[PDB]
């Protein structure tokens, strides 16, 4: 199982980022996908969940209405549109096949400042 | 250990006339060799209790499970994973009898033990989360139910395969959770997913010349044992929508694959 994250960067409060997760080495379209984050001095938090086809989506209470998870099964890619970014959202973001972060890549850094 | 593997095999076939005297005679030997308070006695009491539960002998099943629990707590320890397996079997037993309030603390104790000892990532944690969500939804407590399901689903598809029977069982339970909440479209989505995965495993990847059963059902309208209850429940969902030609296509498939909604909660044992 190979997952690679991208799309992180430095934005100001209220800004947007779009995270990408390139998947290979497994039947991606048969798996539910997860977005997990780890803030500088906190433990790993679950952010979002998407079913195989994308008809079922779930979000962490603090990101509901601001974040949108999607997927392109033909491209074997997972997405996370992050709007109205707040300082609390500043973390290292990973994609995974579970909430614990099993099979996660190197992640992508999200920074919310000034 | 060989004997423990032999009984489950006889029980799976429904040979209760052979499985019950096997457990009873094994328990007779063990109680003369190492007494009553021994782990192998509690193991046999646990398996026989599950055999009794399948025979609707719930009084007997509860008695043996409570006995096996006291033995396992003494002989193995209060935080041993085998104690959590028996606590789970007691919770499932109470749950199958409608005693959801009494079943919930036993389920929570089993989850706490399995998270602490095996880690939050283990398939036995997904087993407990699934059972907890089942006991919670049947009480009308939906607060964390969907969270437990998506947590258990992640563990199951990762540790085992997305084709593993526990994945389809947890998915059917979440779809039943959607039905109780009137989330008919989300239940439809989940039942379609199970059937798509079952179609892809056998007939291959979806295209124009190879479509799952539900796709062919929607075309006509325009003009594993878990799959049978998936075919019936999705058929009932089409009937509710007034899509009778789509409902007939699934009922025809459910009849061929065998030989309001179907209320069957999939509790995961031990």
């Amino acid at each position: 199982v190979q997952l690679q994250e991208s799309g992180g960067g430095l934005v100001q409060p209220g800004g947007s980022l779009r995270l990408s997760c390139a998947a290979s080495g497994f039947a991606f379209s048969s798996y539910w996908m997860y977005w997990v984050r780890q803030a500088p001095e906190k433990g790993l938090e679950w952010v979002s969940t998407i079913n195989t086809g994308g008809g079922i989506t779930y979000y962490k209470d603090s990101v509901k209405g601001r974040f949108t998870v999607s997927r392109d099964n033909a491209k074997n890619t997972l997405y996370l549109q992050m709007n109205s970014l707040k300082p609390e959202d500043a973390a290292q973001y990973y994609c995974a096949t579970d909430m614990s972060g099993t099979y996660r890549g190197q992640g992508t850094q999200v920074t919310v400042s000034s | 250990r060989t004997l423990h593997n032999l009984v489950i095999q006889y029980a799976s076939q429904g040979r209760y006339e052979v499985a019950v005297p096997l457990c009873k005679q094994a328990l007779e030997d063990l109680e003369k060799t190492s007494g009553h308070d021994h782990p192998d006695v509690a193991t046999m009491l646990n398996i026989l209790a599950l055999v009794y539960r399948d025979q609707n002998k719930y009084k007997d099943a509860a008695n043996l499970l409570n006995d096996a629990l006291a033995i396992r707590e003494k002989t193995l320890g209060r935080d041993h994973p085998a104690v959590a397996a028996t606590l789970n079997n007691l919770a499932v037993l109470y749950g199958k009898r409608g005693k959801y309030k009494e079943a919930e603390p036993l389920c929570k104790r089993a989850l706490e033990i399995r998270e602490k000892v095996l880690g939050k990532d283990h398939p036995d944690v997904a087993k407990q989360l699934n059972n907890l969500a089942l006991l919670c939804q049947n009480q009308g407590k939906y607060e964390e139910v969907e969270y437990y399901y998506q947590r258990a689903l992640g563990i199951y598809q990762t540790k085992l395969g997305p084709d593993d029977p526990n994945v389809a069982k947890t998915k059917n339970n979440l779809a039943s959770c959607y039905l109780k909440q009137g989330k008919f479209k989300q239940a439809e989505t989940l039942y379609k997913e199970i059937l798509t995965r079952a179609h892809e495993r056998e007939f291959g990847s979806v295209d124009d010349e190879n479509k799952p059963i539900w796709m062919h059902a929607e075309e006509r309208e325009e003009c594993s044992p878990t799959v049978t209850t998936t075919l019936k429940n999705l058929g009932a969902l089409y009937r509710r929508q007034g899509k009778f030609e789509a409902a007939e296509t699934l009922e025809e498939a459910a009849m061929r694959s065998r030989k309001v909604f179907t209320k069957l909660d999939y509790y995961l044992d031990d």
